[PDB]
């Protein structure tokens, strides 16, 4: 998974 | 030292919500002989994002609260936090540039940390002061702008690490660089082909960027 | 020092989610010439509950995680936290006993801090070791057991400070003292008259205790 | 208001 905003 | 005892710790910490101990243990595991297993990679990704995230949030609110006599304390309080912010980002922007990017000989990982680098310099870019601002707003562009191109020649849009990028790098324009035309563009684009053409992850990212053009 | 600048700070901190700065500013305002305006009173109540709460949660999880070699670190990690716990509770159990209870010449406030005292000694009671355990499980009884009686001769059940008490003091039996018969009793009771006979607060508390007998 | 769990 990754980063998100 | 014992590399997998620190992993064993960062798991436990996260499963204990006290996220600093968590980033510490990983900050450690990477300042080891890197090439962080994706597991570790995310753990690191998660932990560091929690702390620096925690700071951002607090910074935002407090800025508006500040931005009167109450204000100087607002100011004083802000700087206090900004610091904490900066030291966290200075800290992760290290491991990235000095251990991570160079100890990840694979395209997947390549584009990843290059987001991270960009992500962080970006945070450092909000919180900025004078020409240092421009120095850091640029350092973020190039970093984001280097994996977009890397993701672009190594793997698909239907993949969350690239989609995600597009989102974030798109946002690097609104909040930061002030190029809504490029943000929107990039978002319509990276969204566009996404459709062209496992399941979820992509889907998710895929919406958010749309959700975002709904704003711009 | 400037008393209302610290209040002004504890507001801001809370509105910034970084709750230690928050309890600090209040720990301060009370270690002043007390008689904390209800506002301050709650602020204090909220802040301290957030920290010590944060610890409890982490303690619980980690205990089960512990309670193998992984275990000793689990242990080591637990103690680390327990400490932090204990120092927080030791800290608030002070202000209460040494400034609060004695600088609150009013029944409302009287029954309140007497819950708090009990609440905290109670937390200190979970985390305990030998006979110190019994020493602290008792110190909590008497404190809870002193305002129940105070709420009882000064104000109504349809009032959240008393209802609440009943809840907590009822729970002092399950988790702690091991008297389900008294817990349940107290809960059926303090619930009972609640019905007998502004709006919400009471209502809310009122459900939770029922919700609780649904368990016992 | 008060404390609750």
């Amino acid at each position: 998974w990754l980063d998100l905003e | 030292m014992d590399k997998n005892e620190l992993v064993q710790k960062a798991k436990l910490a996260e499963q204990a919500e006290r996220y600093d101990d968590m980033a510490a243990c990983m900050k450690s595991v990477t300042e080891q002989g890197a090439e962080l297993s994706n597991e570790e990679r995310n753990l690191l990704s998660v932990a560091y994002k929690n702390v620096v995230g925690a700071r951002r949030s607090s910074w935002r609110v407090v800025s508006s609260i500040e931005q009167e006599k109450k204000q100087q304390m607002a100011r004083e309080y802000r700087e206090k936090i900004e610091t904490e912010l900066r030291d966290i980002c200075n800290d992760v922007l290290s491991l990235l540039e000095k251990f991570l990017i160079p100890n990840a000989s694979q395209a997947e990982s390549k584009v990843f940390y290059l987001k991270m680098k960009g992500d962080y310099y970006r945070y450092l870019a909000e919180v900025a002061a004078g020409d240092d601002k421009k120095g850091i707003v640029d350092q973020s562009q190039q970093a984001y702008q280097e994996a977009f191109e890397i993701s672009k020649k190594e793997m698909q849009p239907t993949h969350p690490i690239r989609l995600g990028l597009a989102l974030n790098f798109s946002v690097f324009y609104y909040e930061i660089l002030n190029s809504p035309e490029k943000a929107c563009s990039l978002a319509k684009t990276a969204f566009d082909e996404a459709i062209a053409e496992s399941y979820k992850d992509s889907t998710l990212i895929m919406q958010l960027l749309r959700d975002n053009l709904t704003l711009w």
